[PDB]
DNA sequence: AAAAAAAAAAAAAAAAAAAAAAAAAAAAAAAAAAAAAAAAAAAAA
DNA sequence: TTTTTTTTTTTTTTTTTTTTTTTTTTTTTTTTTTTTTTTTTTTTT
């Protein structure tokens, strides 16, 4: 009897961004909705996809690793200087194979796509079709920069539990205790605290840090070795 | 009588044909029975020309041609084309007329797959071709524009089965690799049959991994003769680093020995490309804090500059010296035996079984310059990494001797990282 | 009407917390046309702080440093004024522009220019005029809160050696502060890298001196849970300038000693991050499972 | 030109599927007849979206003349800036004994007060449905007649068409499709395996030419290279009609280029089978270019996203492809 | 001998030059096509 | 049976295509030059 010819299918299909986050998501759709909200959300996940140009001017992907909440409704880490993804320029188009099969056939196959088709090999549940092509792609490969933490630096408390708690019970008291004339702009602005709780050593005038302690965030190539362009 | 010009463009073809007809059937190239077919060309032109058709098609090739060839044999015999009396005479002309009348009905097919997977893996022979040859380089980068572009592109996966490969006979493909590449450093030239350690690995793999090798330039091919590519010296004394290190484990006297006297050595000269290799390390170690000479400077009044003012006082001379609250660094190191496979089995490894001590010193030090840069890695992408130089079979034995030595330590699932002072590898006693 | 602005700031505050956040912009910005508010100065002070905090929810270069110029420019000199700047200035690189611009170290030097004028009592070729005229200072010291992001707005912008001016100029003043210490080293090795510098490793020890004065400032004079930062920080600065098993011993002190889970998920994603390009991709995804996936 | 491609839809979600009223009087006056609802608009909506993402738009739409399949085309053809054709050769299927009446909608000349500019008069129906019903005999032969008519004069009046949409009712996507593939009847599996024309509301087929190297319609051969898609809708498979629980994951299908500066792609319109699934290496085609790939799975876990696709004129579907497989090239000989 | 004016140096600022990286053009190698020559076959004497 | 003519096959030559190397342009960094102010020296009264 003639061999059976395999379904043939289209590849003209809906084209689709693709967004490698190093985050081990489970199956689960609440895994997956907090995992996104990790990078800037559901909205910035797509503009991110729209950025054309050299990719030294690609602003790219915001990845917070800390959505922590303190019971203010702060982000517990405010001072999260996040990861930094871009958008693949070389990205390989890709087809995307969904598999449909009986319930509980992963719980059934060591939670294995593969397993799962290789245990219905003789029957008739087994449906694959082609449904999509992945074009783009970002990869998060631009690190997290320095992070501080204002949790022991009394002014730093004083910024969180006003700034970035947004409470105007405990925003109040870090502007009220500003200056209007800066009576003595040589001393610690200790001078100005009225929150001892945090046992702050002498010398510590809480200067903040800048939004990048580091300027460029994938590694500058300070491998040490001795310059040959130094002339 | 199917005669072939080996200058005409089916000649080449028919020349690939009854090489795999002969040693398919014979096990043997049968050039008595194949120069018969190109009387218009000498033995050395013939066996060139196939020499170099099998290294441009490689393993990925060679198998596929004997594949499609004894799949044809099977449908030839099964439809009466082909007396198994015209298998055991070997006549080309009938085998050649019966491959080019089945790639005449063949090429008649828009070629699609049936649902059947072994009616597939019958109906197809397949060659795979290495475009992306899993060598896992991003060559000599330097640029933002290459770094980021290359590490956007680049693979984050893990193979869930073994792979199409069953991982115990790849066991041997490596070592085959690894047994040769640790031969071309020993001697400029090499002969396949005779003279490789290999052969209980069957002849066939050495055979196609020496294609390889080819292919991917790792030797060249003089007939029988595999030879040394300089090459890879070339990329053990651009990425291995060794002496930067053995200065290093020296500097680490230099700074050592003046720290408690805290009045010290002066930093007020560009101090050697080493001294940021030690220096860097040690501070990170705690065992420092750092002094100013106290050079007076003129600030004064309505003036706003830095690039010469008071010149060297923005790098005013530091004295390098003791911290006084702790030492992290010392006496970590121990005498462990040097890993030593088989009398090749490893780059580094002499045909007596020490080590080739060089090679060795650049070899774990290029290892050692990955990990600097590679903390956290696997055995499988170092060996990608290294995919021209070392195979997973010599990546385990140099990063678990560095986590016995304690450069390095390792983290869950068998990441190696250096633990610091990792330069001084070549410590003094 | 303290009452009303109350809830013109708290209602500001309450809608910046969620979603629209430009209705909370236009309750503050109608308070400093309201004189019933602006026309005390406590609460202008106080509407450009509230509204500064609204801005850092959503995410901009532009909208951000006018705020800043808007508070600067009044409340003039002033510590805590020049400290929320620099708290502001920390999520989104959109941030990093607001100081790598040359707009912004020109207000910072007319500023050291301004306050230099008022500390000797002559004029100062090109400073700012005074208006807050209460700034007294007696033994004569520098304002390290203007030393300092003068430094910062020279150090964002790449002007690495002109940095490390101001860093060395508030060295002098104050010498065991923790930021005016990390600057200061980050200017040094920032600077260090640039193609071509006479003196290049030389350069990068300098920037050793003042971030393990840093360090050795926070581990011995600090609580644990941010001594935490001085461990993640020096192990993050190994990785800007690319010696990275000197940050991983580092992120691994954040993972291993400490209780407060914030900085492990950076610790781990930047071992995640080296770890993808190492190619532990077992270890990678354990991480990542182990600290980042809920 | 020839036609390469047809594409059948069934129509959106019926009004009178709803569980609660008021029920919305039939807009014609005619029995049967009813409107969609406002969720089956949605899934006309999605079925235009994934048409559009396809680089084969349709040249025009077909449409029956029953007002739910144009109610359901009034988006598709404002957003591809097609015309809509009626024809009565893809009408309602209803049988002699059906009752009160049997329904045949009224012309152009109602159709058009309802749908302004989307329907086009410049079309004759290729023929029309026994007003007295059908047995299943006489609908199957109806649609078999249909086809060569029906093509012969798309190919005369249109002769720019290469690509057609048909938008209709359950039996009338079936019996359209088991016609043109050439099956005896529309009860036969496609396969042995027994699988069918699947036939949910805005549920997609298409069918695509087998390829060569004017046409008349009698040598042609076709593949149904799309089964009864809904894979692009948000709710997928519904109130489902045939001829007489489930899990689902994602393999990426990665088709990666050697050197880093290099991009490789794949064909417009081309197409795709997959054998060995189940195996430690499956075989695939993309267009003529074949392929073996090793099974993998990532650090970390892709998302691919279909609600955002490219356009080239409840929680958001999503897909977590923490599986693939990577396709090394592996072409025949 | 004292005072005033002019010139030179220094610190600073701004512009130009130098150095490296990227992109484009030219050169070299390889493949394909065309032309010429030789051999074989067919036809005519 | 021999000679001449036509056709086919083989070999050589020419052209096109691909790969490699060099040059040019752009960007970033470092050094030098220019300009302004202060100090020192010389000249004149």
């Amino acid at each position: 009897a003639p061999p059976l010819i395999a379904d043939e299918f289209t590849l003209d299909l809906p084209r689709i961004p693709s967004l490698e986050l190093p985050l081990n998501v489970s199956t689960k759709h609440s895994s997956i909705q907090k995992a996104i909200k990790m990078c800037g959300g559901i909205e910035k996940v797509k503009e991110a996809f729209k950025e054309h140009g050299p990719i030294e001017s690609q602003h790219g992907l915001q990845l917070y690793l800390n959505d922590d909440t303190d019971s203010d409704g702060s982000k517990s880490y405010f001072n999260e200087h996040p990861v930094i993804g871009k958008r693949v320029p070389f990205r390989d188009e890709s087809v995307i194979l969904k598999v449909t099969m009986p319930k509980g056939t992963l719980s059934k196959n060591n939670n294995s796509v593969k397993d799962s088709i290789k245990s219905l090999k003789d029957s008739n549940k087994l449906r694959v079709t082609p449904v999509s092509i992945v074009d783009n792609t970002i990869k998060f490969r631009e690190m997290s920069d320095f992070q501080i933490k204002l949790d022991n630096v009394p002014s730093a408390r004083e910024f969180k539990s006003s700034f970035g708690s947004l409470e105007w019970n405990n925003f109040k008291s870090f502007v009220n205790s500003v200056p209007d004339n800066d009576s003595q702009p040589q001393e610690n602005i200790g001078n100005l605290i009225l929150d001892r709780s945090v046992k702050i050593p002498s010398t510590d005038f809480q200067l903040p840090p800048p939004p990048k302690l580091s300027m460029v965030g994938f590694p500058l190539l300070y491998k040490y070795k001795a310059n040959p362009f130094a002339k | 009588k199917t005669v072939y010009h080996a200058g005409t463009k089916d000649g080449v073809q028919a020349l690939i044909r009854a090489v795999v007809v002969t040693k398919s059937i014979k096990n043997e190239i049968m050039w008595d029975k194949i120069t018969k077919l190109f009387p218009n060309n000498s033995l050395d032109n013939l066996k060139k020309k196939w020499t170099a058709r099998r290294v441009r098609m490689g393993h990925s090739g060679w198998r596929a041609y004997v594949d499609k060839w004894k799949k044809m044999l099977v449908l030839a015999i099964k439809s009466e084309k082909i007396s198994l009396r015209d298998v055991e005479e070997l006549d080309l002309i009938k085998l050649l007329d019966i491959w080019t009348s089945f790639d005449e009905k063949e090429i008649k097919r828009p070629l699609f797959l049936y649902k059947n997977y072994e009616e597939n893996r019958k109906k197809f022979t397949l060659v795979r071709d290495d475009t992306l040859t899993h060598s896992g380089n991003d060559l000599a980068m330097s640029s933002m524009i290459q770094r980021e572009i290359s590490s956007l592109k680049k693979t984050y996966t893990r193979k869930i089965s073994a792979s199409t490969k069953d991982l115990s006979k790849s066991q041997s493909d490596d070592y085959i690799r690894t047994v040769i590449r640790s031969i071309l450093i020993e001697s400029p030239s090499t002969t396949r049959n005779e003279i490789e350690a290999l052969k209980n690995v069957g002849n066939e793999s050495i055979d196609n991994v020496i294609m390889d090798m080819a292919k991917e330039k790792q030797i060249y091919l003089h007939g029988s003769k595999l030879e040394c590519t300089d090459t890879l010296p070339d990329i053990l004394e651009n990425r291995g680093n060794y002496k930067d290190f053995g200065v290093a484990f020296q500097y680490r006297c230099k700074v050592n020995e003046l720290l408690e006297a805290g009045n010290a050595i002066v930093i007020n000269q560009e101090p050697s490309d080493i001294s940021s290799w030690v220096l860097i390390d040690l501070i990170s170690g705690e065992l420092l804090n750092m002094d100013v000479i106290p050079m007076v400077r003129n600030v004064r009044p309505l003036t706003y500059t830095s690039r010469r003012f008071e010149i060297r006082t923005l790098t005013p001379p530091l004295i390098i010296y003791a911290n006084s609250q702790t030492k992290l660094n010392t006496a970590r190191k121990s005498a462990v035996k040097v890993p030593l496979g088989k009398p090749f089995s490893r780059l580094w490894v002499n045909g007596s079984g020490s080590i080739r001590p060089n090679i060795w010193k650049q070899v774990v030090t290029m290892v050692v310059n990955e990990i600097i840069f590679h903390p956290g890695i696997t055995l499988s992408r170092l060996q990608s990494r290294c995919r021209e130089v070392l195979s997973l079979h010599e990546i385990s034995e140099i990063c678990k001797w560095l986590l016995e030595r304690q450069v390095l330590i390792t983290t869950d699932f068998d990441g190696y990282w250096v633990n610091h002072n990792w330069y001084s590898i070549y410590e003094s006693t | 009407y303290e009452q009303w602005f109350e809830l013109f700031m708290e209602l500001s505050l309450v809608i910046a917390k969620y979603q629209s956040v430009e209705d909370g912009l236009s309750v503050v910005e109608t308070a400093q046309e309201v004189n019933v508010f602006f026309q005390d100065p406590e609460r202008v002070k106080m509407m450009k702080f509230v509204k500064l905090a609204i801005v850092l929810q959503m995410d901009d270069e532009e909208e951000l440093a006018e705020n800043l110029r808007g508070l600067l420019n009044q409340f003039q000199f002033n510590r805590k004024v020049l400290q929320v700047f620099m708290y502001s200035l920390c999520r989104g690189p959109s941030s990093l522009n607001i100081l790598s611009s040359t707009i912004q170290q020109k207000f910072f030097l007319r500023q050291l220019k301004a306050f230099d004028s008022c500390r000797y009592n002559t004029e100062v070729n090109g400073q700012a005029s005074i208006t807050n005229k209460e700034v007294y200072n007696p033994n004569k010291k520098s304002s390290p809160y203007l030393y300092y992001i003068y430094a910062v707005l020279l150090y964002s912008s790449r002007g690495f050696l002109s940095a490390l001016q101001y860093l060395t100029r508030l060295e002098e003043d104050i010498p065991d502060d923790p930021m005016v210490n990390l600057l200061m080293g980050l200017s040094h090795i920032h600077r260090a890298m640039q193609r071509l510098t006479a003196q290049r490793h030389f350069q990068i020890f300098h920037g050793l001196r003042y971030l393990y004065r840093y360090h050795k400032i926070r581990k011995s004079l600090y609580t644990d849970l941010e001594k935490q930062e001085a461990d993640y920080n020096l192990g993050r600065a190994f990785h800007l300038i690319g010696l990275v098993s000197i940050a991983i011993e580092y992120y691994n002190r954040v993972l291993e000693n400490y209780d407060d889970g914030k900085l492990k998920k950076h610790a781990a994603y930047n071992s995640i991050i080296i770890y993808q390009q190492s190619g532990n991709v077992e270890l990678a995804d354990h991480l990542m499972e182990k600290y980042l996936s809920i | 030109m020839v036609v390469n491609t047809i594409y059948i839809a069934r129509h959106g979600y019926r009004s009178n599927w709803l569980p609660e009223g008021p029920y919305p009087d039939p807009l014609t006056g005619i029995d049967s007849d009813v409107p969609l609802a406002e969720h089956g608009v949605q899934q006309a909506k999605e079925l235009a979206h994934y048409l559009l993402s396809l680089d084969n738009q349709p040249e025009a739409a077909f449409a029956s003349p029953f007002y739910r399949c144009l109610e359901t085309v009034q988006p598709i053809a404002k957003l591809l800036e097609i015309p809509v054709y009626l024809e009565r050769g893809i009408g309602e299927w209803y049988r002699p004994d059906r009752k009160p009446v049997i329904p045949v909608p009224a012309g152009y000349e109602i159709l058009s007060k309802f749908f302004p500019g989307v329907i086009s008069q410049e079309w004759d129906s290729t023929l029309t449905p026994n007003e007295k019903g059908e047995t299943e005999q006489e609908m199957y032969m109806r649609f078999k007649k249909f086809w060569p008519l029906f093509i012969e004069r798309v190919e005369k009046e249109y002769p720019n068409v290469e690509c057609i949409l048909l938008v209709t009712h359950a039996a009338s996507k079936i019996a359209l499709g088991m016609s043109l593939l050439g099956y005896d009847n529309p009860r036969m599996s496609l396969n042995e395996n027994g699988d069918k024309i699947r036939s949910g509301s805005c549920s997609l087929d298409k069918y695509e030419i087998l390829k060569k190297s004017y046409i008349p319609f009698s040598d042609r051969k076709w593949v149904l290279t799309m089964n009864g898609n809904t894979e692009f809708l948000s709710s997928g498979e519904e109130m489902n009609w045939n001829f007489d629980e489930v899990e689902t994951v994602y393999i990426s299908v990665d088709i990666p280029s050697g050197n880093y500066k290099e991009r490789t792609e794949i064909a417009k319109s081309a197409i795709l089978q997959y054998s060995g699934l189940e195996t430690d290496a499956p075989l695939f085609r993309i267009g003529n270019r074949l392929y073996e790939g090793s099974w993998e799975r990532l650090v970390g876990t892709e998302l691919a996203f279909p609600n955002a696709a490219h356009v080239h004129k409840q929680s958001e579907k999503i897909y977590r492809i923490k599986e693939r497989i990577v396709l090394s090239n592996v072409r025949p000989m």
